């Protein structure tokens, strides 16, 4: 019993996730999502100066 | 600065949070035992003078 | 754990970028972009002062 | 005068909303912790005092 004990524990320090940190990673992505879609939508709008200069 | 790749509060309220559930985890083992020692890690010099008197 | 907030935070002031700072730059530019365009327009018109001379 | 080349309000509002940002990161770092003193930039004789006292 105490060795299983001693064991499981070790097996969840390589195998589960961190709950605090994938958490985080996850919010940031988030936002870079959100502003990359803003930046892309943004730039596809470059090629309008011709008309300008048309 | 407003930057959106890197969070340090973040990180150290992580360490934060991990130490206090250690804490508590180890409280809770030594009221679900009993006893103040339950390895090494606690006291090696009790635990030796406590195998002496327990002998 | 300590040094590696530490750290992070010293790469994070050399790499990221600084959103308030870049938001005014891309106005500006914006701005001056339009500005330009407009004075190329009414610079090629600038030919047409002989066609009254003649 | 109206230019497109410099713009000062931007500036100072860039450097007031860094001020205010760097005062919730501390404030939420005290509240986390628990701890008015986590540092020496905090108060430099507490915390001798303190490490003598905890002594």
């Amino acid at each position: 019993a105490n060795t299983q004990a001693n064991v499981a524990d070790a097996k969840s320090r390589i195998v589960d996730v961190d709950f605090a940190k994938e958490t985080s990673q996850m919010t940031k992505n988030q936002v870079l999502q959100q502003t990359g879609s803003a930046m892309l939508a943004q730039a596809n709008q470059l090629p309008q100066v011709a008309l300008s200069l048309l | 600065a407003i930057t959106v790749n890197t969070n340090v509060t973040s990180l150290k309220a992580q360490k934060n949070l991990n130490t206090s559930a250690s804490d508590l985890a180890t409280s809770m083992e030594r009221l679900s035992s009993g006893l103040r020692i339950n390895s090494a890690k606690d006291d090696a010099a009790g635990l030796a003078i406590s195998n002496r008197l327990n002998s």
